[PDB]
């Protein structure tokens, strides 16, 4: 089947990017980067067995 | 006024320090301790692991002698 | 708490000490000090240092980054040392985190001019975000729930001894001593040396022996004793008369023995000579006729608070940094250190009682400065501590 | 919370990675997937990547993530967690296709770290365990504390872990891994294949290569009884050989007890410092080979144990004709030991102990996994709450 669908269907919820970030005390002069929660609006397959030791 | 304010300021400055100081403090024994009582729990699942196979393998050899084939 | 991760470094004059703040301890402790190897070249980090000592190899040499006062004083070799903390130990662009380092206490002088060449380090050629200077006695003093303490620091420099009252660093009473670690390093090496055979240009192999075998000597015969040496002296041996003549046992005479691995041959020490390492460091008098009493770490201790007293009720200030006495510090680790310091301390303010407060965890006090600078960037509130950012520079470049 | 069906332990190397879905619950087996550490990275005009299990069309260029045990490709080595982690899913959804109501259901996953690995390394996979692959339950385990939970859970210890182009030396002290005394030498099995070309120039390396992995080669320190033995090349060729077979690991041995002993040196307390000296602990495919181990040992007793010199010794002795006290000395290893293996998994005991980091993992999984406390893993509450970043609130 479909890998992605089959991530899809196991296992059953944000997500977060790496960016700047300039904090407030009103906003401090400087920038760092860290992990931000975004908002709302922000292939193949292997067959074991080959792998299998025998 | 400029003053009142300022003081306590200052002395509002100092006691929040002692308290995240106080706090991150008791959190390096919180996890110390942790840490050593996962380890010292893993030594008595050892012992059980190491009690059960003690049990199988002696069920095991006791049939083998006994028997032929 | 703060959404946020720092780079936490301390540059003391011996040790380098880096790593975030998001963990208990840091990822690296390497030396102030990098052999420069020759086309030029520079060795960085314990083992590759040690690797590169053992080669005994001509044009190596080791040069140092911090000097005597705590300060850095070869801003090129300390760009490539954060270079090189960042690149492979930290792995990660200096860019993009917050940066907490740390200063030794001063009387305010060369503050200018350090919080300078920092502001070109960190901006014109690191590109940090942003970072803050914690000073040493305080952070330290802070990581321990004190706001006011008498802050004695044996490290390898010296001893650095710092009141700090209600938060605030007092810094005409701030002193520090010439006798440490790396004097000690020098002692016993002198005076093993006709035992081991051994009796700038020759530093590769004076530093590999101070970071192996010196070292652990150090860490297992030296000893410091309780009382007054001489006297501890005069009266064992005034007993042991007694014992001798009562009939018809002199601690002193216990003897240690050390494992010297270079010759695969044994040294042993009586305790006396044991003791007498130490001693040096509360009277320098004892090796030179050319230094005072004064110079010696009690009598130092002593006139430090007593230029606390003198601000800006000293029979106060003597009271409270005599209830918040924190000793701490490498070289405050050999045995019997925290009682000498105490025995020496009481008797110069016998009015007063002393309340001494220290890491007993071996580890957490030869790195309690960067220890200090950790529980400073965990701090809740990005107003707690002075943040110097590229702005700041800006402003101080004009005019 | 969990099914044992569910458990997954990844354990990713240079060279390969060891897999395992679900534990036996009667006794530990040995890790039976080895999947290569590589993945296929096409690159598709506009720039982006596409990842692929092989050369695809002969399009596609071969990234090996993983070298020297450092990630030097993070993007790829994700891609490749997901190739295996989708692989099992399709292997298991097959063969019981009720699978994602049970055995699919919550997989909870273990991934075997590397003491090499940035934070950002580390932030990076925990966001890809939870965002791509959508799994809920994540440990981060250094393979070294997997190391000593499998030794009988030791609290001060150090793991010497022979690679192939380098050895991990990495001291552990009440349960914690010391960052700033761990360290890796640019030596491994490589160096014994290397050493050997020097003694047998007009061999070949598939011919090395088949000594060193052969009945005849040991280290030394009844075939050792003989000149000459006997052992049969990878084609079925005969191979005889002298002395040679009893060569070849001393310069890795060398260094790798230089590197020990400035390491353990700089342990401050002296009394976890003798403890860790009395429990070594010698991991990797090189330390298989017959007397290795034993070798290894024998050097640090020869550079580093503190005991009287014999010339002194035999003096004293001398001297007392006309017994001797023993010398005491101040400092430590006065005592220097491996740490003992638990002969208790069958299965491992059968097949060597020379990938035991994985037997830690399989402990560490079941006991966290089997049990209520979330203390040591990331779940998607704590995800959901600091991202990445809760990675760093149940380190151990």
């Amino acid at each position: 089947m479909d890998p992605q669908t089959l991530i899809t269907k196991a296992n059953k919820k944000e997500s977060w990017r790496y960016d700047w970030y300039q904090p407030s005390k009103e906003k401090y002069p400087f920038r760092y980067k860290t992990w931000l929660r975004n908002q709302e609006d922000e292939e193949d397959i292997l067959d074991l067995k080959e792998f299998d030791r025998r | 006024l400029k003053l009142e304010r300022k003081k306590t300021e200052a002395v509002a400055r100092l006691k929040s320090m002692n308290k995240s100081a106080i706090n991150q403090y008791n959190r390096r024994q919180d996890k110390k301790n942790k840490r050593l009582k996962f380890g010292h729990r893993l030594i008595a699942t050892h012992t059980n692991l190491e009690r059960d196979e003690q049990k199988r393998a002696e069920k095991k050899a006791k049939e083998r002698l006994q028997a032929l084939k | 708490t703060l959404n946020r991760k720092c780079v936490v470094i301390h540059n003391g004059s011996h040790r380098t000490v880096a790593g975030f703040s998001n963990v208990e301890l840091p990822q690296c402790i390497i030396p102030s000090s990098y052999i420069k190897r020759t086309e030029a070249e520079f060795i960085f980090g314990t083992y590759n240092m040690i690797d590169a000592a053992a080669e005994k190899r001509n044009g190596d040499e080791v040069y140092t980054l911090v000097d005597s006062q705590g300060l850095p004083y070869n801003w090129d070799a300390l760009e490539m040392q954060w270079r090189y903390l960042y690149d492979t130990q930290l792995k990660v662009s200096p860019e993009e985190l917050p940066l907490v380092i740390t200063m030794p206490a001063t009387n305010g002088k060369p503050d200018m001019a350090i919080l300078e060449r920092y502001y070109e380090l960190a901006f014109d050629k690191l590109n940090v975000p942003v970072f803050q200077i914690v000073i040493e006695p305080l952070a330290i003093a802070l990581s321990m729930g004190k706001s006011s303490a008498f802050v004695i620091d044996i490290g390898a420099s010296g001893c650095n001894v710092t009141p700090i009252i209600d938060g605030i660093v007092v810094k005409n009473a701030v002193v520090r001593s010439k006798f440490g670690g790396d004097f000690l390093d020098f002692q016993v090496h002198e005076r093993l040396a006709p035992l081991i055979k051994e009796e700038q240009k020759r530093s590769t192999d004076v530093w590999y022996e101070a970071s192996t075998w010196i070292q652990q000597f150090k860490s297992t015969m030296l000893q410091v004793s309780e009382k007054d040496l001489f006297e501890l002296e005069r009266y064992y041996k005034e007993q042991a008369d007694i014992y001798a003549k009562q009939q018809e046992n002199n601690p002193l005479v216990q003897k240690k023995n050390f494992l010297f691995k270079p010759l695969n041959k044994t040294l042993t020490l009586d305790l006396k000579e044991c003791y007498q390492f130490a001693e040096y460091l509360f009277k320098p008098q004892l090796i030179s006729d050319k230094f005072s009493p004064e110079d010696g770490l009690g009598p130092l201790m002593a006139k430090s608070v007593k230029k606390a007293g003198a601000s800006i009720s000293p029979e106060q200030v003597y009271s409270l940094l005599l209830t918040n006495v924190i000793i701490t510090g490498s070289t405050s680790l050999i045995e019997g250190m925290e009682q000498r310091i105490i025995k020496e301390l009481s008797i110069r303010f016998p009015q007063y009682k002393l309340t001494t407060f220290a890491n007993q965890v071996m580890m957490d006090r030869k790195i309690q400065g960067w220890l200090g600078a950790l529980t400073m960037a965990n701090l809740p509130s990005w107003s707690l501590g002075k943040w110097y950012s590229k702005e700041d520079y800006e402003t101080l470049k004009r005019d | 919370p969990f099914r044992q069906d569910s458990i997954l332990i990844i354990y990713p190397r240079s060279q390969t990675t060891l897999v395992q879905f679900g534990l036996n619950e009667e006794t530990f087996t040995v890790p039976e997937l080895e999947i290569p550490t590589q993945i296929y990275r096409t690159t598709r005009q506009d720039g982006s990547y596409t990842y692929h299990s092989t050369n695809k069309d002969n399009k596609a260029e071969l990234i090996k993530p993983i070298q020297n045990g450092e990630i030097i490709d993070i993007s790829a080595f994700t891609q490749f967690l997901r190739l295996i982690f989708v692989s099992i899913l399709s292997d298991r959804a097959n063969k019981n296709q009720d699978a994602f109501e049970a055995e699919l259901s919550n997989i909870p996953l273990l991934l075997i770290t590397h003491h090499s690995w940035s934070q950002s390394d580390l932030e990076i996979i925990t966001q890809y365990v939870f965002e791509s692959l959508e799994i809920n339950n994540l440990i981060q385990l250094p393979a070294s504390l997997a190391a000593t939970y499998s030794m009988i859970s030791l609290q001060n210890c150090c793991i010497i872990d022979v690679g192939t182009h380098h050895t991990d030396i990495i001291p552990i002290v009440d349960y914690a891994q010391l960052d700033h005394l761990v360290s890796s030498i640019p030596m491994g099995g490589q160096s014994i294949n290397d050493s050997l070309k020097k003694l047998l120039p007009q061999w070949d390396d598939d011919q090395i290569e088949s000594l060193k992995k052969s009945p005849i080669f040991e280290v030394l320190s009844k075939n050792s009884d003989l000149e000459f033995n006997t052992f049969w090349d990878e084609k079925g060729n005969e191979i005889k050989v002298g002395k040679q077979r009893f060569q070849g690991c001393n310069n890795l041995i060398k260094n790798i007890s230089n590197r020990v002993g400035l390491t353990l040196d700089n342990i401050d307390d002296i009394n976890k410092a003798k403890a860790v000296w009395e429990n070594i602990i010698i991991v990797g495919g090189t330390t298989s080979i017959s007397g290795f181990k034993e070798a290894l040992l024998g050097q640090l007793l020869k550079d580093h144990l503190i005991i009287e010199p014999e010339e002194e010794k035999s003096k004293r002795e001398e001297e007392a004709k006309s017994f001797v006290p023993t010398i005491e000395y101040v400092q430590c290893p006065t005592v220097i030991k491996l740490a003992k293996y638990p002969d208790y998994f069958p299965e491992w005991k059968k097949s060597g102990y020379s990938e035991i980091i994985f037997l830690g993992a399989q402990i560490v999984s079941k006991q966290i996994f089997t049990h209520p406390k979330d203390t040591f893993y990331i779940t998607r509450e704590k995800y959901n709450m600091k991202g990445p970043a809760a990675l760093w609130d149940v380190q151990f």
